[PDB]
DNA sequence: TTTTTTCGATCGTATGTTGTAACTATCTC
DNA sequence: GAGATAGTTACAACATACGATCG
């Protein structure tokens, strides 16, 4: 193997592929990048038996085909420490790899590439293309609702569903539900899959805000994403994600239109008043009026009274401050709409204009 | 507080559930079986969540309270399981349990597992509050006398033909370890599809995994079974128990025997037992020992015990087990050369 | 070259493993009848076949033909498992990685379906070295395992594991390999390797193995090295004599029969190997005490001293108790007066001579 | 003036006093090619454990090949004599006994040797290793890579777990005789051109117990 | 006795006073802090028998003169808990002290003031004042070489020497030496003293770059530093310090002048493959040539070539890269001058621009 | 300030040490012939001058004039060592530094060249008080340390030290001072100090000393 | 209806909490 | 489009709890 590239070209792919790698791997080889030079291009591969990141760089200088592995952190540090504009020439001799840059020379140990694990080839089922903004919106809308750590595996991941010409993301943790939907523009067969938390984080980091569309392929148990010159492959957690439509309220007889900024200020004031853990905050809504009282154990309660647009009968209910605060923060608009049936029942929240994003919160018993 | 045993819990579960369940005892197998039965019945009745927690100083009670107060979207009637520490709840844990039972809800089903509470521990505000609407199952490991009946019942429940010799061998090898005995029965049933177990068949697939305590060793010495005492001592040594505990356990009984023998010359045994508040179940055994040992004996034993204590606590010697074995043989009716006594 | 005799002859079929009949029969019946537990725990002494049996079970639990107790050994899964590079077989050395993070990651990995196997088997070896938090995580994962995940555990000190983890798995305990089976296995291996041997050498090697086939194979390899490509009685006897470290019992046996030259030879041999004299003296005291207690009751001798059971039992049977008492007393006096002797070796020799051909005069209460 | 002990460390199997059995076994093993991957050496202090270990390591990595009679002149032999060879990883277990050190050592054992045919790890004072360190080495000792050999030296083998003792070939070194010590001292003094008398050598040999150092 | 003050002014002096106090007082008196209202000011003093910190705050509101002790932890909790803008009143009622923290009244125990072990009479052997910038520069440039924990207790501190008209700071740990000197414009007698490392760290943290000058007094057994309205008193090691003059090499002949940035970059790049445990490097010096070599336990080698102005004979010398990097970082100069004599002698480092500060590194003999 | 006679009259040269003739002769011969060892262990009863001998040997090794058996006592190195502030002389109170961490830190600084002296001397006082791990850690470096470091060990209970350490050190046994030597030293000190005395009092004090000068 | 341990000094592993410094992202010049 | 300030993440140091060995 032999090639020569520039520092700037090779700086970013190394950072991208070095993300998943870290800590102490189960096998030493998993801690090393795999470099393959062939067909006038250099491919860098990094995997941990669950996710795989592949980057490609074009070569405009004489080279030689080959393949070998190299430690990740040391190579990245060597590349980063060299001065700007330096040209890196890499070659392989014996069991060592020589990296040269100006008057600087380095030799690094390597391992045979025949032992490097590779994900088995699979046939895709649903293939499509999306703008980066659409996926960013979908993930950011339905990410905080995932369960941080639970015995139920399906709650950890996120549910990606394709239905007709609509792409839907669902995230729940047993106490909150978040559903978002957007139109892709083309019709796809009905199909739902579950992606793990690591895959979601990798997809979020993959997007850079550019105009390059990303191509998504979904198969039996794997998901692959192409973004420019980056290929990200991940496995799908098996299970049965709970259905989201049924848990939605059937017919909320009570509606409430509220100002997002005023609600945010009131909830912030309650949290400052209710910094003590345990219990939440009780809201009593009456005709065009709302009262908020902090029911933290026995701290002094300063009731907050505000004016809203409510038409139903008066009703009081307790809620968790953090859940409602996060739901409100997710909807970054000026006014919000809340739908509820009774004190003991799930409440739905959405924007006054856009119904694409919806949230469901189950009240805590007072 | 409805008190029950593992052998009759099923019927109660068929009758109906309750706000909380207490599983107090020492045996792990009985506690696990009761927990599994309760969980299965609750799941059949419509309980879905199975939240579990191990009580520890680092445990966060706020999360437990939030779970007890919050409600799930597509689930209801969650179940909570607590694993108490071996020592038991302290004042802070008592107050935490009081708060938890104050927040107890009808839908929530509470299960507690751990060792039996002492006289002080069992008397607590939370325990008293729970007693009104609680069912407690006592899971105590059966003693040697009752073990053969339990083994026969378990074998019959599994549709196995167990011989008297096989039952005795299983009792001897796996005494004090019900989990090992149950696993051995399962392995034997798997080995032989016909289910007919004979002495050679069980013998070929049995090892030694007995578990004992110092009190068993002291009782064996008092009764006068040399082989049983030696086996118990070897098992305890292999387990890795501290000899000082054995010495202290034996000291009280030896001193009591010496005092009774000195005072038994001109006083009936019953009066002395009443004065010393000797437990009824032990009385006869004690008397037997007091009749088997002469007055010249119980003085050499004290001398050997003192010498062993001094060797352990001053010279830090490692020959304590040999001296313990010698003293065990001395307590049983044996000559002993008296050179080892170093009198 | 020639690999290693132990590493080369690892069993690859249920018919090759020698002994442990009950465990193999139970596993075969369970696989045949479909009764498969969610977790197994293999226990026993060192070098008895725990890892070998675990690997055989894993191979037979994912064979292409089907779940069977006699895996083909020719399909892709069997070959890859033999090479130790199978995708689904996740073997973890718990000793090297005991922290909570590694176990957390490994247990989180279970959420994915198997790639090319009906089961995804985890083979945790040396489980007793895991941390407390690692045990908690393993228990949390193992309470409600998936249907396609199986756990195989191999350990040598099961008592270290918590009761909760023990209650969730079926435990199989292995026994010692006995002399005859070890001898037969060594004979078969040497016949396959085309190496000359003598029956007495193999008998001595089996006796020295002490219920551990790995130790027997290591000693056989060392003897082959010493014997210049062959096993001979003289070479093996010399090797064992060099490795022999039971001078205390031999000294007691020589002393009890009133032999002087043998005692001197044993003392010289003990001096050749770095040994603490006081340790030898206390060992002899312990042996005499054990013999006396065995004479008092046959049940005194426990299972721990199985290697030298026969000789000690014979000594207890033959030697009158009074001689044992006298030897114990004189050796106790020797131990007491050892630190003031001109030299440790000279003091030990003097005490041995006194116990051999002398008799102290007791104070005999005159008044 | 370099001390006599350091100066006169044996550099060949012909320069070792006594220890006939271990030398014969090692020579036969190297000649026949039946080479194990784990050797343990036991004996009293100052009887030539580290010396023979280094001699064996030099014999394994000699340029001429794997022979029981290393040349002692090639580059590998010279570097090992000077104690700076790259493929002879010498570890002082007494100084580094924590488990994390063992983990770090084992994390990078797959890499091929830099220049030699084998990468020999020589651990000294093994009995000082912690229990976790002992347990961490079991799998590696059982099935190490084909290009890795472990050499262990200790004074009290009874401190090691039985599991480790069953994985490695054990060699026990015996205390040297008085006559051997006297002959070695006479030879060394003759080489050093120092006046001596038979009585002085006899007294020194008597007062040296069995350790030549 | 009675005094009312705003929370803003009171907060921060209390934090500084409570700084030295730890969780374990080990004595009833040391746990508390001494508060003294005198004239038109309040002084809060806290000591741990080793270092004393006293703060003075001018009070304009009416107050009753007095002197007592109050627990530090209770007062800190009271002052921290109150909201913003709260006015705190305190009054000594008999044996107890009543604090009107907002609308909540708190009671604190009071102990006699005569039992507080605080210095009363101070005698200064030398005394002066200087801007905080000079002290900060000296401490920052000399502390990194100070020892942390060693058998030689006299090396666990910093040596301050008032010589003629200048002040000099010396630090060492037996492996490298750092010397700095600066004039102050005041004639002082020759006087050398040792300050423990903890006192040096506390003094360094005390400085904040304020324009107000810092006053320094040194007595027979104590050193006092006054900044603004804060006074910090510490004790001295009293163990004698070796003279730095003999440590410096005599008549160094080989001189290398190089660029600071180039040397820093070369050393940083070479340190990547340097042994982690020892961090050793080799330098080969030839005519206008500096070759830096680093090795790793697994035979990973790094080489660097630098062009400098050298005219002496060829040399080879080992070094510890960490010390060199620390010296270069602390130097903060454009050009670096290194003076050396042989391959086994100490090497001096300074900046060609000025000789105000110097450093000495002992080679790592292998 | 005032100092007791025990510490004020500490010998400063090889001519101020009473008895121990064999040890002094061996040290002088070794220094003259150039046969310098890297491990000296002074053993014996208490109050005989093990520490003084070790300090004198260290002073002789690091004298400006050169490696001599008769230190000048006036150069900078000699007076610096006398004051106890010499950089390259590391005096380690083993009775208060028994933990393994301290020994490991000590052994990691052995690869650095000496600051000003030609040797780096480690004087360990009461080495018998160290833990087993400390001894095992020392063993490796003590067997074959660098060429610029010397180890000096002083103890009164050589039995505590493991045989492994004793096998790699030069052992010097100090005899107990006789009554005549103690009496001579006492009368010399009293005459130098201008203190009246009588022969019988000195004889009684020498007899009661039990062979210890301290 | 239960009952039940010697102490001091030293070494090693794993987890949780707090403080300081360096790197990256965002806002204003 | 570049520099300065603030916020977030990573590394090092300190504290607590549990287990094991020798005198
Ligand atoms: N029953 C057996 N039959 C044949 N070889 C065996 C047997 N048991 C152990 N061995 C030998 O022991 C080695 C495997 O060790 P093993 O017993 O798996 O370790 P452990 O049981 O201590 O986990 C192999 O080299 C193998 O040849
Ligand atoms: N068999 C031997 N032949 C020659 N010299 C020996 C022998 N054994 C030990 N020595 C001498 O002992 C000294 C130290 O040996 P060493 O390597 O420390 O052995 P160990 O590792 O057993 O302590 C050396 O200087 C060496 O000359
Ligand atoms: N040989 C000697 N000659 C003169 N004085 C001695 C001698 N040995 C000991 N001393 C006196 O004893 C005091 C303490 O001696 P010390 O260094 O403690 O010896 P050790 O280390 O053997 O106890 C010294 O101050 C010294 O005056
Ligand atoms: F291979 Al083992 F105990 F020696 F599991
Ligand atoms: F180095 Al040794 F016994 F002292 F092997
Ligand atoms: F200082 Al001493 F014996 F008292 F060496
Ligand atoms: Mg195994
Ligand atoms: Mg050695
Ligand atoms: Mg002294
Ligand atoms: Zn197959
Ligand atoms: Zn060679
Ligand atoms: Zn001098």
């Amino acid at each position: 193997m032999k090639f020569t590239v520039e520092r700037e070209h090779l700086l970013k792919p190394l950072q991208q592929v070095s993300g998943p790698l870290g800590g102490r791997p189960t096998l030493p080889i998993l801690g090393n990048l795999l470099l393959q030079v062939a067909d006038g291009t250099l491919s860098l591969t990094g995997t941990d038996l669950e996710m795989e990141m592949v980057a490609r760089v074009a070569l405009v200088q004489p080279h030689e085909p080959g393949a070998t592995t190299v430690p990740a952190r040391k190579f990245f540090d060597i590349c980063r420490g060299l001065p700007e504009g330096a040209e890196i020439a890499v070659q392989l001799e014996g069991e060592r790899m020589l990296v040269r840059s100006g008057r600087s020379r380095f030799s690094l140990s390597t391992l045979p590439a025949a032992d490097f694990p590779n994900l088995d080839d699979w046939q895709s089922e649903v293939e499509f293309t999306l703008p980066q903004a659409t996926m960013k919106r979908l993930i950011e809308a339905t990410q905080f609702s995932m369960a941080h750590q639970d015995v139920r595996y399906y709650l950890n991941g996120m549910l990606f569903e394709t239905e007709g010409e609509e792409l839907r993301t669902v995230a729940t943790d047993g106490h909150r539900l978040a559903v978002c939907s957007m139109p892709i523009g083309q019709s796809l067969p009905s199909h739902s899959v579950i992606v793990p938390r690591k895959g979601v984080i990798e997809l979020m980091r993959m997007l850079d805000g550019g105009d390059n569309p990303l191509r998504v392929q979904i198969g039996s148990n794997n998901i692959r994403a192409h973004v420019g010159d980056f290929i990200f492959t991940s496995k799908l957690v098996d299970g049965r994600f709970p259905d989201y439509r049924r848990v939605l309220p059937k017919n909320p007889d009570k509606h409430l239109e509220a100002g997002c900024d005023l609600l945010k200020q009131a909830f912030a004031r309650a949290a400052i008043l209710s910094n003590e853990k345990f219990r939440g905050v009780r809201l009593y809504v009456s005709e065009n009026q709302l009262k908020i009282t902090a029911n933290n154990p026995e701290q002094e309660e300063a009731e907050e009274i505000l004016d809203v647009t409510y038409s139903g009968a008066e009703m009081e209910i307790g809620f968790n401050v953090s859940y409602v605060l996060d739901v409100l923060n997710a909807l970054k608009c000026e006014n919000v709409r809340m739908m509820l049936t009774d004190s003991v029942s799930s409440v739905q929240i959405e924007d006054a204009a856009s119904q694409s994003a919806a949230y469901v919160v189950m009240p805590m018993r007072l | 507080m409805i008190r029950l045993y593992p052998e009759q819990l099923r019927a109660q579960l068929n009758e109906g559930l309750r706000a909380a369940y207490l599983l107090l005892g020492n045996d792990p197998l009985l506690l696990q079986e009761s927990q599994d039965a309760v969980r299965q019945v609750a799941a059949a009745q419509g309980f879905e969540e199975h939240h579990t927690f191990s009580i520890d100083p680092n445990t966060d009670w706020n999360a437990i309270f939030s779970l007890c107060q919050a409600m799930s979207l597509f689930a209801s009637r969650q179940t909570l399981l607590l694993l108490l520490p071996e020592n038991g709840p302290n004042a802070a844990i008592n107050e935490q349990l009081l708060t938890l039972t104050g927040l107890l809800h009808d839908d929530l089903l509470l299960i507690v597992r751990g060792n039996k509470l002492s006289k002080a521990q069992e008397n607590a505000a939370w325990f008293t509050a729970l007693a009104n609407r609680s069912v407690q199952v006592t899971c105590q490991t059966p003693e040697q006398a009752q073990l053969p009946r339990w083994v026969a019942a378990r074998a019959k429940q599994l549709n196995l033909e167990l011989d008297d010799a096989a039952n005795q061998v299983l009792c001897y090898c796996y005494e004090g370890n019900l989990l090992a005995l149950a696993q051995a029965l399962e392995r034997l049933s798997l080995l032989w599809p016909d289910g007919k177990l004979t002495l050679p068949r069980v013998e070929q697939a049995v090892n030694d995994a007995a578990h004992f305590t110092p009190f068993h060793w002291v009782d064996a010495l008092l009764m006068g079974k040399s082989k049983r005492a030696l086996h118990i001592l070897q098992q305890l040594r292999l387990e890795g128990s501290e000899p000082v505990i054995l010495l202290r356990t034996l000291q009280r009984e030896l001193l009591l025997l010496v005092n009774l023998k000195r005072q038994s010359a001109h006083t009936p045994l019953r009066a002395l037992f009443d004065k010393h508040r000797v437990w009824q179940n032990r009385r006869g055994m004690m008397g037997e020992a007091l009749n088997r040992l002469s007055q010249t004996q119980l003085r050499q034993a004290v001398q050997l015990l003192t010498r062993t204590e001094l060797t352990l606590k001053q010279d830090y010697g490692q020959s304590v087990w040999a001296e313990l074995e010698g003293l065990s043989l001395l307590l049983c009716h044996k000559p002993l050369a008296d050179v080892f006594i170093d009198g | 070259s020639y690999q290693v005799l132990a590493r080369k002859w690892r069993p690859q079929t249920f018919a090759d493993v020698v002994g442990q009949e009950h465990v193999l029969t139970a596993l075969a019946n369970g696989l045949s009848l479909g009764r498969i537990h969610h977790a197994y725990l293999f226990s026993g002494t060192r070098g008895v076949g725990k890892t070998s049996i675990a690997r055989l079970l894993a191979k037979g639990l994912n064979c292409e033909t089907g779940i069977t107790a006699t895996p083909c050994g020719v399909c892709d899964n069997c070959r890859e498992i033999e090479q130790g590079r199978f995708v689904d077989l996740i073997e973890i050395d718990a000793a090297s990685r005991t922290k909570v993070e590694d176990t957390r990651d490994l247990l989180d990995n279970v959420q994915y379906a198997p790639a090319r196997g009906r089961f995804k088997v985890y083979l945790i070896d040396e489980v007793h070295m895991l941390s407390r938090h690692s045990f908690n995580a393993l228990l949390k994962t193992l309470e409600e395992p998936p249907e396609h995940v199986k756990f195989l555990l191999a350990t040598t000190d099961p008592q270290k594991l918590p009761v909760t983890i023990l209650s969730r798995c079926l435990q199989f305990h292995l026994k010692a390999l006995d002399v005859e089976q070890i001898r037969h296995q060594l004979e078969h291996i040497l016949n396959e390797e085309h190496i000359a041997h003598e029956p007495r050498a193999l008998q001595l090697l089996a006796r020295a193995a002490e219920g551990s086939l790995r130790d027997a194979l290591s000693l056989t390899d060392q003897a082959i090295a010493s014997g210049d490509g062959q096993v001979s009685t003289q070479a093996v006897s010399a090797m064992l004599g060099t490795l022999d470290d039971d001078q205390a019992l031999s000294l007691v046996e020589a002393m009890v029969e009133a032999n002087g030259e043998r005692v001197m030879a044993l003392i010289n041999e003990a001096a050749a190997r770095g040994i603490e004299w006081e340790a030898l003296l206390v060992e002899m005291l312990g042996l005499l005490h054990r013999i006396a207690m065995v004479q008092l009751s046959p049940a005194a001798l426990g299972n721990d001293m199985a290697a030298i059971e026969l000789r000690m039992r014979e000594l207890a049977r033959t030697i009158p108790p009074t001689d044992i008492q006298l030897y114990y007393q004189t050796l106790l006096i020797g131990r007491k007066e050892l630190p003031y002797a001109p030299d440790r070796r000279m003091g030990v020799e003097m005490t041995l001579l006194r116990a051999l051909a002398f008799h102290p005069r007791m104070p005999l209460p005159e008044p």
